[PDB]
């Protein structure tokens, strides 16, 4: 009984979470990834105000 | 001769200069002021209009007033000889050691030229280092690359200090006894503290071990630009000793995690997107640029191996960097936490190790024919043990069977016998021979892997040999 | 062509300036070094050139000149026994010509100019030709290398040259246009060759390979991919597919792996023989080889010049066999190249385009009718390496959306010594249906009932774990213990294979038909003397045993004499003893 | 009418292009790109200002270059040529044949994207159909005029069972007494992303039933440019509209598989710089998902309907 | 405009026993109910207008389904309301934006909702507002901000978006109105996570 | 200046069991305390500051509470040195620059208690050094880097981060004075994740 109950209840709840809290990690990276790309739009665009 | 002075824009590590359009991208430039310092640069960018210059070290005097640029060299070059040999360099050529600079022989661009695939030959001898899970378990060949992973507390210094201080060829195995082989060390130490760089002048300094050996030391507070250029000037060296002389070198990178840090450094200065968990999206063809330059190669005699060492950040082997380094490297060993808080040194943990290149090094003619069956016996052995260890804390040992309670006898002794070695330099004689010891504990029939004739020949000798001094 | 000089460098970009009119795409020789780059992006008077190579060295104002064609291969005789990197770059001239190391903007040619080959012409004046077909033939080792039109041209023969001894740069026809056609001709790597049409495979590619053709088949045209976590025999099972299947062509690729799998795939193969002719294997062998080193964009670009390459010698009418290799460094490499684009990611840091690549990869493949009227067939396998051995990886999810043959590896059986490693139970095939008929018509009436109840004796074995995992394997009833003990022959057996013996490397369909048939009337009689009562130990040591573990090592045309005398034998000692 | 070409391309990089003077260029509408070798590719209005236009190409940019590339107008809205006789046709999911027949003669031509139904015109989905399978005729249902998805595996049958549906999908008018007449049938069928032999399958299929005479087959191929994935459950949307509402026939659309629209529409998405949403999918996925499966009903005072089976599969 | 605010001291009797008896919601209070597709949101909502003890009922259908509009205006008028005895449409004023209509008018149909449902409330009535979903709202406001090219703060969402939801919720409420009588408006809205 | 380094032979004690038995740090060495708030670095860094067997010890406030560095003043000078036998407050200097106070001054306060760390060691004092909190610098540096525009690094950082955290851990060490006497400077501090 010991065994099956691991078996069956407690190792898919911890495969669960690990892959919910992969999603989010990876989610908050792209976002992360994004701001950069603008920002160095911005410094780019800085310099050719009056060249 | 030509300076440069329209600086036009100072800002943390950069500088702006207008009209330097003769200036080789990648170039190395001098930064002189009015009192008297000078500074070195590296150009990251030519324009029409102007050039970027990354700057070693603070910017604290300079001005746009008085500063100006002069030209050293286009191409970063390391001039190099026979003479290398017994010097210490702090990483971009200047010795440290006291002594007057070499006169060198030749000088060298420090960035790689591919090998030709062609070109390559098949790694077929052994290194004897001295430690017997590395000899017999993870044989290292001769022209392999072989990793080493390493906690925040395990010792790894000590062991690259070992390493490098009883590794030698052994060509008296090797047919007849062939003849003197040339053999080097290229000594490699990137981002190291006060207490390492000491530790690691004593222990060379101590034995001899300095009369052969190359040592490249960059420390914490340099320059990060410096910890990018040190492990292909050591390459460099390695390679032209090898392919010049036909030296057996052996390279040692003490710190790979330092590298990459470094080099995510040096790519967030620069204005570039970092990739996966804010590294550089260019690492892989980065660290390939480095462990690919070792091999060996046809028509030659000299051969270049190496050992990085790594430390992973949170024991974690999905990060990046140990990743990537298995995707090159021809296997790892990898170091356990609890054998080092149990008191065993050198703490190797023989079941996630590894060596892909070890059938094509063991042998007879080469070593001894009993290898690897004695190797894959040991494995199988200690795998079961250290499961009926667990199983005996819950169900006790009268409940066991006799084979159980003579495999729970083998781990153990295994563990305080074979791997617990100290400081001892063991050929690899003796650790065969400490082996056989260890498996003779074992009844006859329960050596599957191993075949008659050998066991007909070294089965049933005493342990009491190595109990003399543990 | 246009011409440019450098106005900004910047690492690997460089901006040139005068370069209106050059095109998207193509290929560039920057700097007077000579090295080699892409254009990338037109910005009005500039054009955005990316180099391959390292830029370190170079200088404002050095030339810049643009080819004026997209990354292409020359297609023509000569490409036989070759080496060649992601470019196609020969890498044996190269090694003649400079060392041991590459050094940067070395110029050589992927077919050599010197060399005289014996024109055979195959048309004459005045003759229509259209794209596709053939203008004469070549010997070159054992096959006849058609010289064949470009699919682009069209028109009517002019001048024909005679029989003779010419090199591949010199015209053997010229059309009444003015077009002069050699031997060769290029065709950008990332374009399809056009077909008449593409038909349906129904005859089956004989890997020789036992589990692989009887269990889980793949047909002429079809396409398969095989992953596994770390050291699970890949190799080994793509070398034994390149000496013993079929395939007239095989092109074998090498994207990004280590140096010293590359030593070894270069120096083992040079000393193997083809099978069909007793001749070197390199003799019908094309490789494609990069290390990690080598630039991202040659390994990028890696299995495109290797599809172009099989499209090619397909177009030829023969069978070409396609080996890519761990697929998962192209697509790091293309990860890689992605980042350097500033390009925004999915999943775990890959391009959103990583599906859209790994389908235009592999659509390549199938049987067609050539533009000459002749057919042809490409079989591509791939194999996958999952970082952990997780199956959910991207690259694994996207492969498996569009292979039509799974076959999965583990390194458990490889613990046990059982080679190959192949997981029979979540591997599978979807050629199984159409491949029926050419096995009733070609090998016997009723091979697919056999494999069937083959299939569903070893499923048989696979319920009874959970019982074995509680009671011993020993405390089980006869019907029980029967199948246990016949699916353990099963896999010790027939389920189990080495390439290193000659009677039992290369094994043909009636071969193993015949081996299932001894192991199907072993279980047949052992069930029908278990009803008639007896004891169960007497069936795990009757001799008729030994001949289904001694059928593997009979001779191929030696066969059939051993198989019928395992047939008589069987019938005498189960009907006595029992 | 006369042709205008304009000449000034000023940038091109990946998929945009910007064309110079191009005030009198509608937004979203359909141009023609033609280069040096004469090849013509397809493009798309996205953003229009009065400095330049900014157009997003259907295929690969290799070739184009700034000294002989011209662009031409096609027209102001994307429009599809539609006919009764299409019953029994093939076509490649951007409108034009794929089983060597000649092209259709247009009736009348219609704009792909449609509109919104207003909802007073229409009414209760109130008519049982027989799909011949007993788990979904029972305990879940499908009335015609229902949009009912399903949601399959990676690798399970669901190709089997929408042929199986396609073959056997009835009116049955007796029970709950209805007309009591023989009435048409037809069935729209649309495939994004398929792979060589599961079209094979397929076509055999509707070959063997004879299912093939009152069908019309909207198949995109995996080799396919990107685009041609995208328009193509609109075209057959707009076919099924028109003849349910123009020809009152019972039409049933469906979908073969919605992952390769949505990972085709992210590849789309992440090529203009656009924030992401939750796996990387554009954040107007919900918009344009709903633009396609709200084109199905009942409308009052007309005998038609339309009915959606889409198939997806859940990673 | 309003005099004063008053506490709320009478149920919102909603015919339902589970959200009568365990977690009742009074005659100016607000209400949120999300859950996942197909737990029964719309089917709440529309059981709370049916069987309310509101005098005027109205139902935003913000960006959700072209049916669920069709059900509620062919069912609607054979109906009769629990307390005039007419029909059940004569006291139900909705509003309309699906998910196929233009995007940017999903924001405007939340502000106009709940401007009627305040109207009613100043003649003395007892107004229940029924928002179908709220989330979509949301996802209009992340497109406006994205056309914008504002800075996102989670989700792509702009940062000010609780103000909005903040600015919506507070409208409800039981008050004295300005010609002295008393009125009351509660907000049932709905989430779609 | 030095004129030369020495090999860390002899423990730093600082009363506590666990650090002074299972994890022993050097007189020249250095070491670091991470943890969560309420966890314990202050109460052990003052602890340490009471009872270790340095003869001067440099506490540094940066970016801390003000309450505590009213208990350092008021307490301390009721104490008695363990070794001089006079008051505690004699051989004690505080740097304090609470989180009211202005952001650009809390690298100027670590580096005025290391300079002055390193004066005391040129005397053949041994010196200990307790940071109160070093993320609090990188949170300055960021702020800073925002108001410059630069490119950030991870989290935010500015790319030379790195650079001045390890120029200020390697000022520690054993040393041989100009002078020829013997100091050290043992430093210890404290991160707040
Ligand atoms: N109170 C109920 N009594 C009976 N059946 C119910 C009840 N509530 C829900 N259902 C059933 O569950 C279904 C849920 O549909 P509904 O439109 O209410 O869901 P939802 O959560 O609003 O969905 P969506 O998020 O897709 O808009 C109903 O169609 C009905 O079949
Ligand atoms: N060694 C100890 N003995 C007894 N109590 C202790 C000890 N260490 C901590 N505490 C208790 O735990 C509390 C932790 O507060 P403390 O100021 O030490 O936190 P901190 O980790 O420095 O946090 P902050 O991040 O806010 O600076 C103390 O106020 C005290 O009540
Ligand atoms: N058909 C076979 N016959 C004999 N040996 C095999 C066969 N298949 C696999 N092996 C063994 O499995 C091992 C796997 O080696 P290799 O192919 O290098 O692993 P991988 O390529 O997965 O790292 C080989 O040493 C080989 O001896
Ligand atoms: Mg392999
Ligand atoms: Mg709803
Ligand atoms: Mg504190």
């Amino acid at each position: 009984r010991r065994v099956n109950a691991l078996e069956q209840v407690v190792i898919p709840g911890i495969r669960a979470q690990i892959r919910f809290i992969q999603q989010v990690l990876e989610q908050r990276e792209r976002e992360d990834t994004f701001r950069l790309k603008r920002i160095k739009g911005k410094i780019e665009a800085r310099e050719a105000e009056e060249e | 001769k030509k300076e440069y002075t329209g600086i036009t824009y100072i800002s943390g590590p950069l500088l702006f200069v207008e009209n330097a359009k003769d200036l080789a991208y990648g170039a190395i430039v001098d930064i002189k002021d009015g009192t008297g310092r000078v500074r070195g640069g590296q150009v990251i960018e030519v324009s029409e209009e102007y050039a970027v210059i990354q700057v070693f070290e603070e910017t604290t005097g300079l001005d746009l007033a008085t500063t100006s640029v002069s030209l050293v060299e286009d191409v970063a070059r390391l001039g190099v000889s026979k003479e290398m040999l017994g010097r210490r360099f702090n990483g971009i050529g200047k010795p440290i050691d006291g002594l007057p600079p070499i006169t060198p022989e030749k000088r060298l661009p420090i960035t790689g030229l591919p090998l030709n695939p062609v070109a390559r030959r098949k790694p077929e001898q052994f290194i004897q280092t001295g430690i017997s899970t590395i000899d017999v378990m993870n044989t290292l060949v001769r022209g392999q690359k072989l990793p080493i992973f390493s906690g925040s507390g395990l010792p790894a210094n000590e062991i690259a200090a070992q390493i490098a201080r009883q590794a030698t060829v052994r060509p008296d195995l090797s047919g007849e006894g062939e003849k003197e082989e040339p053999f080097a060390v290229v000594f490699a130490a990137m981002g190291i503290t006060q207490r390492e760089l000491s530790y690691f002048i004593q222990e060379f300094e101590r034995t001899g071990a300095l009369s052969r050996s190359v040592l490249f030391l960059n420390k914490a507070d340099d320059p990060t630009i410096e910890r990018i250029l040190t492990p292909r000037m050591a390459l460099t060296v390695a390679e032209y000793l090898a392919f010049e002389h036909d030296y057996h070198v052996l390279v040692i990178l003490t710190d790979m995690t330092n590298y990459c840090e470094a080099l995510r450094e040096i790519g967030a200065a620069r204005e570039e997107i970092p990739g996966r968990r804010g590294y550089p999206g260019y690492m892989y063809t980065d660290l390939a640029t480095i462990y690919e330059r070792a091999g060996v190669v046809e028509g030659k005699k000299g051969s270049v191996t190496q050992i990085p060492i790594l430390s992973m950040p949170d024991d974690d082997r999905t990060h990046p960097i140990p990743d990537l380094t298995g995707y090159i490297t021809e296997g790892q060993i990898q170091l356990s936490r609890e054998l080092h808080r149990k008191g065993i040194y050198p703490p190797i943990d023989p079941l996630p190790s590894l060596s892909r290149l070890m059938n094509n090094g063991v042998g007879k003619g080469k070593t001894r024919e009993d290898h690897k069956q004695v190797s894959d016996q040991l494995y199988s052995a200690y795998a079961n043990g250290v499961d009926i260890r667990k199983l005996v804390a819950i169900i006790g040992e009268d409940a066991l069977t006799e084979n159980d309670r003579r495999y729970l006898q083998f781990a153990d002794a295994f563990e305080r016998f074979f791997i617990n070695q100290g400081q001892q330099n063991r050929s690899i004689e003796e650790s065969l021979q400490i082996a056989w010891a260890l498996l003779s504990m074992l009844p006859q029939g329960e050596l599957k892997r191993i075949s008659k004739d050998h066991i007909g020949k070294y089965y049933g000798q005493k342990l009491e040999e190595i109990w003399g001094a543990p | 062509m246009i011409q440019g000089v450098i106005q900004k460098i910047a690492g690997p970009a460089v901006i040139a300036k005068g370069m209106l009119g050059a095109r998207m795409y193509d290929i560039c020789k920057v700097g007077e070094e000579g090295l080699v780059g892409e254009i990338i992006r037109l910005d009005g008077d500039t054009a955005f050139v990316q180099v391959y190579e390292d830029t370190s060295g170079l200088k404002v104002g050095e030339p810049v000149v643009s080819t004026g064609l997209p990354l292409a291969v020359e297609l023509g005789p000569g490409m036989l026994n070759g080496i060649y990197d992601g470019i196609q770059r020969p890498l044996e001239r190269i090694r003649e010509k400079t060392g041991i190391y590459i050094t940067r903007g070395v110029v050589v040619h992927a077919l050599d100019r010197e060399k005289k080959w014996a024109w055979t012409p195959m048309v004459k004046p005045g003759d229509e030709v259209r794209g596709g077909m053939v203008l004469g033939t070549v010997p070159e080792f054992g096959f006849t290398h058609k010289i064949l039109v470009p699919p682009d041209v069209r028109g009517r023969v002019k001048e024909v040259k005679p029989a003779g001894e010419y090199t591949v740069e010199e015209p053997v026809v010229v059309l009444e246009d003015g077009t002069e056609l050699k031997m060769y001709h290029t065709w950008p790597v990332r374009r399809a060759r056009p077909v008449q049409r593409k038909l349906d495979p129904n005859t089956p590619f004989l890997t020789g390979m036992r589990i692989l053709d009887v269990l889980f088949p793949v047909a002429m045209g079809g396409t398969a991919a095989i992953p596994g976590p770390f050291g699970s025999g890949k190799t080994v099972t793509q070398q034994s597919l390149a000496k013993w299947s079929n395939a007239d062509v095989v092109v074998y690729v090498g994207c990004g792996e280590r140096g010293n799998e590359m030593t070894d795939v270069l120096v083992e193969f040079p000393e193997l023989t083809d099978p069909k002719t007793g001749g070197p294997l390199m003799h019908r062998t094309v490789l494609i080889a990069n290390t990690s080193n080598m630039p991202v964009a040659a390994r990028e670009a890696s299995i495109y010049v290797g599809v172009t390459i099989a499209e090619y010698f397909r177009d030829q009418g023969f069978s070409v066999a396609l080996m890519a290799d761990s697929t998962s460094r192209w697509a790091e490499a293309l990860r890689e190249i992605s980042s350097r684009l500033e390009e925004m990611p999915a999943e775990e840091g890959y391009p959103p385009y990583l599906a859209a690549r790994l389908a235009a990869f592999y659509e390549r493949a199938g049987k067609v009718i050539t533009l000459g009227g002749e057919e042809g067939a490409v079989t591509i396998v791939g194999a996958v390496s999952p970082p952990g051995g997780d199956m959910s990886e991207p690259v694994t999810q996207s492969t498996l959306r569009i292979v039509g043959a799974f076959w999965r590896l583990d390194a458990s059986l490889a613990f046990r010594r059982h080679f190959p490693a192949i997981n029979w139970n979540g591997s599978y095939s979807l050629f199984t249906s159409a491949l029926d008929p050419w096995y009733r018509e070609n090998v016997a009436e009723d091979y697919p009932e056999l494999r069937d109840a083959i299939s569903e004796l070893l499923q048989r074995e696979a319920g009874l774990q959970e019982i074995v995992q509680l009671v011993g394997p020993d405390a089980l009833q006869d019907a029980e213990r029967l199948v246990i003990e016949v699916g353990r022959i099963i896999r010790e057996d027939f389920l189990q294979q080495n390439a290193y013996h000659e009677v039992d490397a290369y094994c043909s369909m009636k071969k193993a038909y015949g081996i299932m048939k001894m192991i199907l009337a072993f279980y047949k009689e052992a069930e029908a003397a278990i009803k008639r009562g007896v004891s169960i130990d007497e069936i795990l040591q009757l001799p008729v045993l030994e001949r289904i573990g001694r059928a593997r090592y009979v001779s191929e045309e030696e066969f059939p004499a051993y198989f019928e005398e395992a047939m008589k034998e069987i019938q005498g000692a189960f009907k006595a003893l029992a | 009418l006369l042709k205008k070409e304009y000449t000034g391309i000023t940038y091109i990089s990946g998929p945009l292009l910007f064309v110079e003077n191009a005030k009198d260029l509608a937004y979203g509408a359909i141009v023609d790109i033609k280069d040096g070798t004469g090849r013509v590719r397809g493009g798309q209005v996205i953003e229009v200002s009065e400095e330049y236009a900014v157009i997003q190409v259907f295929e690969e940019t290799t070739g184009l270059d700034l000294a002989t590339t011209s662009v031409s107008l096609v027209e102001d809205v994307a429009r599809l040529g539609v006919s009764k006789e299409m019953l029994g046709r093939r076509f490649n999911g951007i409108g034009k044949p794929i089983d060597g027949l000649p092209p259709i003669t247009p009736e009348k031509r219609l704009p792909i994207t449609g509109l919104p139904l207003n909802p007073v015109a229409r009414r209760k989905p109130e008519q049982f159909i027989q799909t011949g399978i007993s788990t979904i005729d029972v305990m879940n249902t499908l009335v015609r005029g229902q949009k009912l998805p399903i949601f399959s595996g990676s690798g399970l049958p669901a190709n089997e069972i929408a042929a199986q549906i396609a073959r056997q999908a009835t009116v049955r008018p007796d029970l709950s007494g209805e007309g009591e007449k023989e009435e048409p049938f037809a069935v729209v069928f649309a495939a994004m992303g398929i792979t060589q032999r599961e079209l094979s399958y397929f076509i055999q299929e509707f070959e063997r039933t004879g299912a093939l005479s009152r069908s019309v087959l909207f198949l995109n191929k995996a080799d396919d440019p990107t685009i041609e994935r995208i328009l193509t459950p609109r075209m057959a949307l707009t076919v099924a509209e028109y003849l349910a509402f123009e020809h009152d026939y019972h039409v049933l659309v469906i979908l073969t598989d919605m992952t390769n629209y949505c990972e085709a529409l992210r590849e789309i998405g992440a090529a203009r710089e656009e924030i992401p949403g939750r796996r990387g999918y554009p954040g107007y996925m919900y918009t344009d998902l709903a633009t396609i499966y709200e084109r199905a009903g009942v409308v009052e005072g007309k005998k038609g309907s339309v009915t959606q089976i889409p198939i997806l599969s859940m990673p």
